[PDB]
């Protein structure tokens, strides 16, 4: 079994609610990852059990250039830890922060490495539905890493629908805002929110009133500016569009609309997956331990333990080796 | 540049 003594602990990447990811060195290899750490009290006290193991499943059952690799899933007797690959180039909300806004040629480097991505996903009947800037990373090299698969749900083939009402509020469909069902179009309107962003250099609807953001999400128009491409005002219209059934993405051929629109008319969708696509910003990382690209609001802080049976998370534990 | 956003379920 593995434990929390197999590595060293040296910064904190993100911290939260639910626990905190550090950059820890194994022992062993003295190669680096990045650390997971939940709390268990916490994750049973929310009762959200079910997406801890969802998460660790996708993880495990999931390979693909464009999406996170775990290496070891383990536990102890109140913390939950998954081991990834340590993506260097930090979050995309980090570099759109720091730029404000991306040229439409950059966005649709982006855009096409997640629609990759949102593909293979859905052809595996999962529907990940927290697409967002903090979740999108990027690897040493560039490309992006989608995180965090806590809010998938798996099962889900051709017009098969969700109840659960999750996400992030600022990326939620329309339909997530009414009762009933939804269906797996919903990543592709959350697509188009991170689209908007990275070409619009905002949010397409805010308030810090949620009462009031979702009524923006429900009702209000989006807008442009006025120098936008026609492509890439009408791939966020499609993508934006309110009604699912009427939105790009949202037939029965899926991500096959998005690809063929006009506004990645340049694309090899073959290359993109074979990491063909020469990526527009490389990360300047000068070694592993360097985290230049990660907010210092948490690479500052100091590294300590928390002070607080068959308290046992059934299929969690994994590695990457053994299967 | 917006606040960082917390994501959540049901
Ligand atoms: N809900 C937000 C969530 N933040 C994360 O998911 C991550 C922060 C930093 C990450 C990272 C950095 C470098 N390489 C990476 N490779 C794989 C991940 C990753 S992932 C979070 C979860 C739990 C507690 C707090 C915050």
């Amino acid at each position: 079994k593995v434990t929390m003594n197999d590595f060293d602990y040296l910064k904190l990447l993100g911290k939260g609610t639910f626990g905190k990811v550090i950059l820890v060195r194994e022992k062993a290899t003295g190669r680096y990852y990045a650390m997971k750490i939940l709390r268990k009290e916490v994750i049973i006290a929310k009762d959200e059990v079910a997406h801890t193991v969802t998460e660790s499943r996708v993880l495990q059952n999931t390979r693909h250039p464009f999406l996170t690799a775990l290496k070891y899933a383990f536990q102890t007797h109140d913390r939950l830890c998954f081991v990834m690959e340590y993506a260097n180039g930090g979050e995309l909300f980090f570099h759109l922060s720091r730029e404000r806004v991306f040229t439409e040629e950059r966005a649709r480097f982006y855009g096409a490495e997640i629609v990759s991505a949102l593909e293979y996903l859905h052809s595996r009947d999962v529907v990940y539905r927290d697409i967002k800037l903090e979740n999108l990373m990027l690897d040493k090299d560039g490309h992006i890493k989608i995180t965090d698969f806590g809010l998938c749900k798996e099962g889900i083939s051709d017009g098969a629908t969700m109840k659960t009402f999750c996400g992030t509020p600022e990326y939620l469909a329309p339909e997530v805002l009414e009762d009933n069902d939804y269906g797996r179009a919903v990543d592709w309107w959350g697509l188009g929110v991170v689209m908007y962003e990275m070409m619009c250099g905002r949010l397409p609807f805010y308030n810090q009133d949620h009462e009031r953001l979702f009524e923006l999400i429900l009702m209000e128009e989006i807008r442009f500016p006025r120098t936008l491409s026609p492509e890439a005002k009408s791939l966020l219209a499609g993508l934006l569009k309110k009604d699912p059934k009427q939105r790009l993405g949202g037939g029965p051929s899926d991500a096959k609309e998005v690809m063929e629109h006009r506004f990645f008319l340049s694309i090899n969708w073959q290359d993109v997956v074979q990491k063909k696509l020469l990526p527009p910003f490389k990360p300047q990382v000068t070694s592993e331990v360097d985290t230049r690209y990660f907010d210092d609001e948490f690479t500052a802080q100091s590294i300590t333990i928390t002070p607080p049976q068959r308290t046992h998370f059934p299929q969690f534990d994994y590695s990457a080796s053994i299967r | 540049g917006r606040p960082r956003t917390t994501s959540f379920a049901e």
